[PDB]
RNA sequence: UACCGCGAGGGAAAGGUGAAAAGAUUUUAUAAUAUCUUAAAAGAACCUGAAAUUUAGUGCUAAAUACAGUUAAAGCUUUAUUG
RNA sequence: ACUCUUAAAUGUUGCAAAAUUUUGGGAUAAAUUGUAAUUAGGGGUGAAAGGCUUAUCAAACUUAGUUAUAGCUGGUUUUCCAC
RNA sequence: GCAUGAAUGGUGUAACGACUGCUCUGCUGUCUCCAAUACUUGCUCUACGAAAUUGAACUUUCCGUGAAGAUGCGGCAAUAUUA
RNA sequence: AACCCGUUUGGCACCUCGAUGUCGGCUCAUCACAUCCUGAUGGUGGACAAUCUAUCAAGGGUCCGGCUGUUCGCCGGUUAAAGUGGUACGUGAGCUGGGUUUAAAACGUCGUGAGACAGUUUGGUCCCUAUCUGUUGUAAUUACAAGAAAAUAAAUAAGAAUUAACUUUAGUACGAGAGGACUAGGAAAAUUUAAUCACUGGUUUGAAAAUUACUUUAAUAAAUAAAAGUACGGUUUUUAAGCUAAAUUAAACAAGAUAAUUGCUGAAUUCUAUAUAAGCAAGAAUCUAACUUAUAUUAUUUUCUAAUAAACUUUUUAAAGACUAUAUUAU
């Protein structure tokens, strides 16, 4: 998908759910690959658009074998034999339902040549006690003789951001599909225009056993899709989940 | 950065450093150049065999400093010899048929290509000069011609 | 060193892929104890009550 | 840093043909079984000059 | 296309607000007398914007006097001759024009103390703009100049009509040697197995010539395209 | 891009409004206001309170809100409101202002300590 | 929000003015007490002859604030000054009187039916 | 002597063309080098012109190892191989 | 203003062999200051601190006795053969 | 009163203090807790161009070792090369 | 009484006397286990609860504040707990300099006197641009497999926040009663951490409104109106976009192998014994596998390739950024 921005929407009892906004491009399979030759059971995928003065000649072939036009990502997703997809197929929204809880991979946004406060959240030096030109400084790095040098993974400033990342356990809030977006309930990493890889959630098939199905969501024949698709909200409202009486100090 | 060129190459090769230093190398090498008509020979074929440095003399002076102290600095000039040597024909020749001809030497013969109104049956003749593409046939078709002929040896 | 433990193999299996050389012909046979606690392994005759 | 950001372990520990399969000496023999009829039409000319094993190791074993 | 300030670019020059203001006017006040400037390349990249606007707010009062036009107009000027030369000078001269007034264009060389990028700023039918294409125009025409655009249309037709006769003789080529291989020596006196190799090998020299053929023609349309028109895909 | 969010934004405002049990009127800072602000769904006690507007945000748009300065039980206090919220219920203007006045004044909260009787009367020029 | 050596405004009827905090409850560390939480407390102004007399060490809830106190929906309200509640035992306050009005975002429904309102 | 110091006073650096100036003509977007003077340019702070320092040219040249070397074996090499 | 320099930061091969910036003390008086001149080495002068006396002060600077003395430190230049 | 004490002056004292010690109100980024911004410095290109220092150098971790705390010895190991 | 350790008070006087060091505090850490809490278990003069003792165990965690120059220590208050120690009693080429060891001065005591003190008191100056190692980050050149454009696995390592009120089981079991559980679960909050900027709050030399003094554009034709500069962006106030935390969302159980420890049958030791010698089973916040991120060590797949695959230089722009690189773009 390719991020887009935020919003944020309030509920059945009035709260204000943040959320973030995803756009699938035409997603679309490009290689099938079996465990007997490829040695690993995945597949890759392609999304985006990519002018055709820019494209070089094998990505052509790669891709013109299963007849798909070109694009601007290619990545891998670990399956089962069983849930394998043709090639060609194109992926929907309708893949993923409001409810489950989503894993995200991405890049993150770029600081620079972040300092030391800002990169681990260091404290300061006092100020105004007579400090010498030591206020935002690290301090010591070390000890003396012995060990008699500095250790490995160690706290500095450096290249904050630009990090492959992920983030679990995030819900899907609502659909649209004429207009092929994903909203969901949180932050992801990356400001818009950028690349973001999701996938269910390997930390809970509890959860979302309900909301999931295999291989993917097959339409059914003469029947009535919905376009746009919301969640239940809590059975509950936080404006009455109230503290116990004897949550009381003495 | 200006060794094993051809000295017109040099010149291109360094206008873009863009400092003090490049220009007074080019005024040393135009000089060789203009020594070398002088003595009645051909500056297409001309190579570089060495750019030769060295300081000359040195003028002090000083630098000041904090409580008293001082320094000394030395403001120097440099010594540049060059030499040159044009290649005979034949081995110059010996090169281009395996395709390393000089840019320079083309840069001519595209602008001489244009001056007077050539047309395209002139160009097919000069192709094993006048472009990088066109120069990698010509190290390729002679790496074929050889083979035919060690497959000739071969079959005995 | 390097030199000459790039010149070593290993396998698990009983075989090795080279060809020309041989093989260890692997021992899967395991001793039947039979004679000793069964009547039907003798000829009758031989045994008595 | 590369060469402040390494791990100190032998080489042996680290090495990457030793798996919980087995180890992996030299690559996969690889059977390059080519189609040479069903061409395209700007390498039917020139079919002669992909490889083929029963016309190849021919050649070695009549010139040997 | 910049994210941080509602998409716009910014250019501190080492200089704060009122000592960054003062640049914008002095050099606007000189972009109108002379009518061309040569600076770097960021001060001639930093003052695109603020003339692109100066000059409508002149446009604007030659057809009608708005007291929010001059307003603009007293500010980033500050003589009174720049004030009444656009109005009458300049937006005389432009004839009922709002896009775009000015040109910034860069240069090859840097100055010879710093060695700098240098660029000049010209208000877009300038003088000095127009004498300078009228001798790019008489050189080529009649001159020291090659006039390229002829040499490489010639170049693509003698090669277009030197492909096609040896097309010609392809197709002679082929059946000449077709009809004699086909009905003459296929009674005998051959190995009919290589007939494949004979047509086989023939049609792809017709094919050659054939394909290259796409290659110069599309190297003319191109040659002869509009600005106007479509981009011409080509096979491969 | 961002374009295609303000879009659904615009929408989801529009079928919120036309749904409302009420309508929004067109009020201005220096105009007194009333309305019916909630605690529950579930339950539906709230709190109405009539109040000074100090400044507005967002109009026409889904985030659109106030600000209001009211004195409740002898207490003064100022409250920000979400303008298309669920949690409203009615809104009404009571006094209308009259002249030349800034959009947002804050001078209400900070600067200044206030009656009753400034903040049920409107400005008001000639 | 509320820190070490913050002075309070209680509204219960104990003849108490002005009042200090010198500890924070709810863990091992605490750098700040947001609202529903408890303190300690000095006492620092009283009317006089008072029953609760000065340097008394006592306990409290803090029911206001001056910060954004938010709500779910993103509406906020805010006060001009924060009020607590002196407590003997637990929510059994000294002045049966309260005097003044509560913020909702204190979530105890015994303890808010006590007062005139809630906003 | 220069330079320093308010003052008494202190206190350096720095030689060489050629037998003879014959002190360098002519060509050249400007020859250290051809030509001319001379025994030779020794070419003006110019006899001879070492070392430290440093540039280029041709050879073999790395990819783990170290008071920077020694002893031994194998390999490649400029007609410089004496590496 | 002028004069002095309490407090902090800066600076420390600095703008400066004791300053910059901010702040601060006295400011008709035992005041500040210009010009020219006097007092001179165990003496001068000193609202006294062992301070000042041309960046040098538990006894100046320059020259001289003087190549001061040192049971002390640091150093002592080419080779081979014997004990 | 270990070892106070009367012109080495004892006791007390309004006013004055860039003096030393304690407390209060007000005020506030000193702190909880640190964030954003402007210029300078800095980083890149370009012209010019210092300083103390320095046995040589192709300059690795750990434990052990030992003129007693090892980059250099020993022992298992690490590193394609450099900026 | 037999051994160990090398944190205290000391003995010796081997290294350093040819520019440095002392306790404490800020910032920053790392290690041991002889473990303060959490977790497992045996024993008990162990009814339950609370507690005492011993063993296995280092995963993660371990307070603010008043007086003192202060580690310590007393005190007030709390917490699941407020651990013992090593690292030139860690950390001054990373900060401070309050104490103590210079020069000024004073009291007390000793001393004829100069002056002195393991007594007190006020005051009180050392500096540094990082060559190499080491480290946090960033690239370049090159190599491998024919050459090249892309996608992955494998392997090793690193990393991972602890606690639990309150509540359900249950006022049940236990108990004269008082009181009050093991087990199996849900879970607010505090501290810490990561991603993000739709809302909120702060910021704004970017945009704007109002406005004072002097001057000016430019005006000895007037009048009205506009505009600019200087005064901390002149001042006050509002605010777009971004960054930001005071803001938002959220931070697994189980499975396998084992440590102290539990058990089945059954000999040696003729046993209704013994968890072991053949043999069959259990056992933790640990370790592993799994999950996350990185990587010139090896390998696989896809596709293209010289009558034409590719890559590099330059321009524009950036959501990427010291430089570069990556991304984007033109012919
Ligand atoms: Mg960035
Ligand atoms: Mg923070
Ligand atoms: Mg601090
Ligand atoms: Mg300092
Ligand atoms: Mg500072
Ligand atoms: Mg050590
Ligand atoms: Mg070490
Ligand atoms: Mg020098
Ligand atoms: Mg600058
Ligand atoms: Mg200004
Ligand atoms: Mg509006
Ligand atoms: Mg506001
Ligand atoms: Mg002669
Ligand atoms: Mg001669
Ligand atoms: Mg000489
Ligand atoms: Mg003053
Ligand atoms: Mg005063
Ligand atoms: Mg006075
Ligand atoms: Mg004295
Ligand atoms: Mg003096
Ligand atoms: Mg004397
Ligand atoms: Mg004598
Ligand atoms: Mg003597
Ligand atoms: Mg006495
Ligand atoms: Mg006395
Ligand atoms: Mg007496
Ligand atoms: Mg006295
Ligand atoms: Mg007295
Ligand atoms: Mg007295
Ligand atoms: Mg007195
Ligand atoms: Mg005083
Ligand atoms: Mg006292
Ligand atoms: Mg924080
Ligand atoms: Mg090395
Ligand atoms: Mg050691
Ligand atoms: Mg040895
Ligand atoms: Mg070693
Ligand atoms: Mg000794
Ligand atoms: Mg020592
Ligand atoms: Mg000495
Ligand atoms: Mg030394
Ligand atoms: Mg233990
Ligand atoms: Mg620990
Ligand atoms: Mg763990
Ligand atoms: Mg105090
Ligand atoms: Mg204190
Ligand atoms: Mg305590
Ligand atoms: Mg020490
Ligand atoms: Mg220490
Ligand atoms: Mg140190
Ligand atoms: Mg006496
Ligand atoms: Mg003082
Ligand atoms: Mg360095
Ligand atoms: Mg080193
Ligand atoms: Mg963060
Ligand atoms: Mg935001
Ligand atoms: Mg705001
Ligand atoms: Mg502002
Ligand atoms: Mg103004
Ligand atoms: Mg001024
Ligand atoms: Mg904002
Ligand atoms: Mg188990
Ligand atoms: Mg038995
Ligand atoms: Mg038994």
């Amino acid at each position: 998908g390719y991020k887009l921005g935020m919003t944020s929407i309030w509920d059945k009892w009035g709260k204000l759910h943040a959320l973030t906004v995803i756009q699938i491009d035409r997603c679309q399979v490009v290689q099938v690959k079996t465990e007997e030759k490829d040695g690993v059971n995945a597949l890759q995928l392609g999304v985006g658009e990519k002018s055709l003065k820019r494209i070089n000649k094998p990505t052509i072939g790669h891709l013109m074998k299963n007849d798909i036009p070109p694009k601007r990502h290619l990545k891998e997703f670990k399956v089962s034999p069983d849930c394998f997809l043709p090639a060609g197929y194109m992926l929907s929204a309708r893949h993923f339902v409001p409810g489950q809880y989503v894993d995200i991979q991405g890049i993150s946004v770029g600081k620079g040549f972040a300092g030391t406060v800002k990169r681990w959240n260091f404290k300061m030096q006092d100020a105004t006690h007579g400090n010498s030109l030591s206020h935002r400084a690290p301090g010591s790095t070390g000890q003396r003789q012995d060990p008699g040098r500095v250790f490995k993974n160690k706290k500095m400033a450096g290249h904050m951001g630009c990090e492959k990342v992920t983030i679990m356990d995030l819900q899907v809030y609502k659909i649209d599909v004429e207009r092929s977006l994903v909203y969901i309930r949180g932050h992801v990493p990356g400001k818009p225009g950028s690349l973001v890889q999701i996938r269910d959630a390997f930390k809970k098939q509890v959860q979302n056993e309900q909301f999931l199905n295999f291989p993917t969501f097959v339409a059914g024949k003469n029947d009535k899709l919905a376009t746009v698709l919301i969640m239940e909200a809590s059975k509950s409202d936080p404006n009455e989940e109230y503290i116990h009486d004897n949550d009381v100090v003495d | 950065a200006i060794r094993k060129q051809h000295a017109y190459d040099a010149l291109s090769i360094l206008s873009n450093i863009h400092s003090k230093a490049s220009e007074q190398i080019a005024q040393a090498i135009a000089k060789t150049i203009s020594v070398a008509k002088l003595k009645e020979m051909d500056l297409n074929r001309l190579f570089i065999h060495g750019v030769i440095i060295g300081r000359k003399k040195k003028r002090m002076g000083l630098r000041y400093h904090a409580r008293g102290r001082f320094g000394i600095k030395h403001r120097q000039t440099s010594t540049i010899k060059v030499i040159l040597y044009e290649k005979p024909v034949k081995q110059l020749y010996r090169e281009m048929l395996e395709g390393k001809t000089a840019p320079v030497l083309a840069y001519a013969m595209r602008q001489r290509m244009v001056s007077e109104n050539a047309d395209y049956d002139e160009i097919r003749e000069n192709q094993w000069v006048l472009t990088s593409k066109g120069r990698q046939q010509r190290k390729l078709m002679l790496k074929r011609k050889v083979l035919i002929q060690y497959l000739q040896f071969k079959a005995k | 060193r390097r030199d000459l433990l790039k010149k070593v193999e290993i396998y698990r299996d009983f075989q090795h892929e080279k060809q020309g050389l041989p093989n260890f012909v692997p021992y899967t046979e395991k001793e039947t104890f039979d004679q000793y606690f069964n009547p039907f392994v003798h000829n009758f005759e031989d045994l008595v009550i | 840093s590369k060469f402040s950001k390494r791990q100190t372990t032998p080489k042996i520990l680290r090495d990457h043909r030793f798996t919980r399969k087995g180890m992996v000496i030299r690559k996969q023999s690889k059977n390059y079984d080519y189609d040479l009829t069903n061409l395209a039409a700007s390498q039917a000319h020139q079919s002669h000059l992909f490889f083929n094993k029963e016309e190849d190791f021919a050649l070695l074993k009549k010139q040997a | 296309g910049g994210l941080a300030n509602n998409g716009h670019k910014v250019y501190k020059l080492g200089r704060a607000h009122s000592q960054r203001f003062h640049l914008i006017r002095t050099q606007l006040t000189q972009l109108v007398m002379h009518e061309r400037i040569t600076t770097t390349k960021t001060k001639c990249k930093h003052l695109k914007p603020y003339a692109e606007r100066l000059l409508l707010n002149a446009m604007r009062v030659a057809k009608t006097n708005s007291n929010q036009s001059r307003s603009f107009l007293q500010s980033f000027l500050t003589t009174s001759l720049a004030r009444r030369k656009i109005v009458k000078e300049i937006a005389a001269r432009l004839g009922d024009k709002n896009n775009n007034f000015i040109n910034v264009r860069f240069l090859s060389e840097r100055r010879k103390g710093d060695k700098a990028e240098m660029g000049y700023i010209e208000i877009k039918g300038n003088e000095l703009e127009n004498y300078e294409k009228s001798l790019e125009r008489e050189q080529i025409e009649k001159g020291e100049v090659p006039d390229l655009k002829a040499f490489k249309e010639k170049v693509f037709k003698q090669e277009r009509d030197f492909l096609a006769l040896k097309l010609k003789e392809a197709e002679e080529n082929i059946n000449l040697k077709k009809l004699e291989d086909v009905v003459l020596l296929e009674k005998g006196k051959i190995d009919v197995a290589e007939f494949n190799r004979r047509e086989k090998a023939a049609a792809a020299t017709k094919a050659f010539f054939e394909s290259k053929l796409k290659q110069v023609e599309h190297d003319l349309f191109i040659c002869n395209k509009n600005k106007y028109d479509l981009i011409k895909y080509v096979t491969y | 891009g961002r374009a295609l969010i303000k879009e659904v934004e615009q929408r989801e405002k529009l079928a919120i409004d036309r749904q409302r049990e009420f309508k929004i009127p067109d009020f201005r800072a220096g105009d007194i206001i009333q309305f019916h602000f909630l605690k529950s769904i579930s339950e539906g006690y709230g709190n109405t309170v009539t109040g000074m507007c100090t400044a507005r945000y967002k109009n026409n748009s889904l985030m659109a809100g106030f600000d209001c300065v009211f004195r409740f039980h002898g207490v003064e206090v100022f409250m920000h409101v979400k303008q298309n919220s669920p949690l409203l219920v009615d809104l009404k203007v009571v006094d209308k202002s009259y002249g030349s006045i800034r959009q947002k004044l804050n001078y209400f909260w900070d600067d200044r300590t206030n009656t009753e009787q400034e903040l049920k009367k409107a400005i008001v020029k000639g | 929000m509320v820190q070490k050596e913050t002075n309070l405004k209680p509204i219960d009827k104990c003849g108490v003015w002005s009042v200090r905090v010198f500890h924070l409850y709810g863990g091992s560390f605490r750098k700040h007490s947001y609202i529903s939480n408890f303190v300690k407390i000095s006492v620092k102004k009283t009317r006089p002859n008072n029953w609760v007399p000065k340097k008394t060490k006592l306990k409290a809830i803090l029911v206001t604030a001056k910060n954004e106190l938010k709500k779910i929906d993103g509406s906020y309200v805010k006060f001009r000054s924060i009020n607590t509640v002196l407590l003997k035992k637990r929510l059994t306050p000294k002045g049966k009187i309260l005097m003044g009005p509560v913020s909702v975002s204190l979530k105890r429904k015994k303890f808010l039916s006590s007062f005139c309102g809630s906003i």
